[PDB]
Order: structure tokens, then C-alpha cells, then sequence
């Protein structure tokens, strides 16, 4: 029920006591609700099937720009938002 | 540089990292 402004506030006090691995591990956690972990899996194999050298740098040049596409745009914006507040804290007010 | 730019820098090492970790696997 409007869970949403409170975990973020809470998140952010969390951070600051010294549990920094929240961010990348709560990052991971709305990726994976929302799907995206298992949408890259299968643009790998599509990628794959197309060229068919199965070279991982080249097959990277194409899944990566489009993987950071992906992401729902929420996801980005809350773990974006966290990092930043996060920064603020090491980095002079500005 | 701007606390966005280190923002993005983090966010994009982390999922980069990620996509890294998935492309690897090939399947």
C-alpha cells in the first residue's frame, strides 16, 4: 500500500550504515522481477543464430548497447536515484 | 566529473557487468 516513497527513504538510511552491496543487489532484484535477466538470455541466442561464430566480443557489440535499452524505465530511475543520493554523501552538497 | 555522470558510470558498470555474466553463458 504506497509502499514505494517509504522503501526508498529506508534504502537510503541502509546505505549510509555501511550496507553498500543494497544497491547492486537490490538493482539485480527488479531486474529479475521485472524479467529483463531473461529477456538478455534469449537476445544472446537470437544474436547467435544470426552470425553463427559463436566469438563472444563481437555478439557483445550488439547485446550490450540493446541491453541497456531494456531496462524498464522504473528500474532505472529508482536504482539511478540511489546511487545518486548515495554519491551525495561522499561527494560535496552541489 | 557530475555526480549524474559517476551516477551513470556506476549504473552502467553494474549492468554491464551483468550482460557480461549472461552473453558468457551463450545460452
Amino acid at each position: 500500500m504506497d509502499t514505494a516513497q517509504l522503501k526508498s527513504q529506508i534504502q537510503q538510511y541502509l546505505v549510509e550504515s555501511g550496507n553498500y552491496e543494497l544497491i547492486s543487489n537490490e538493482l539485480k532484484a527488479r531486474l529479475l522481477q521485472e524479467g529483463w535477466v531473461d529477456k538478455v538470455k534469449d537476445l544472446t541466442k537470437s544474436e547467435m543464430n544470426i552470425n553463427e561464430s559463436t566469438n563472444f566480443t563481437q555478439i557483445l557489440s550488439t547485446v550490450e548497447p540493446k541491453a541497456l535499452e531494456m531496462v524498464s524505465d522504473s528500474t532505472r530511475e529508482t536504482v539511478l536515484k540511489q546511487i545518486r543520493e548515495f554519491l551525495e554523501e561522499i561527494v560535496d552538497t552541489q | 566529473s557530475t555526480i549524474d555522470s559517476i551516477s551513470n558510470g556506476i549504473l552502467n558498470n553494474l549492468l554491464t557487468t551483468l550482460i557480461q555474466d549472461i552473453v558468457a553463458r551463450e545460452t
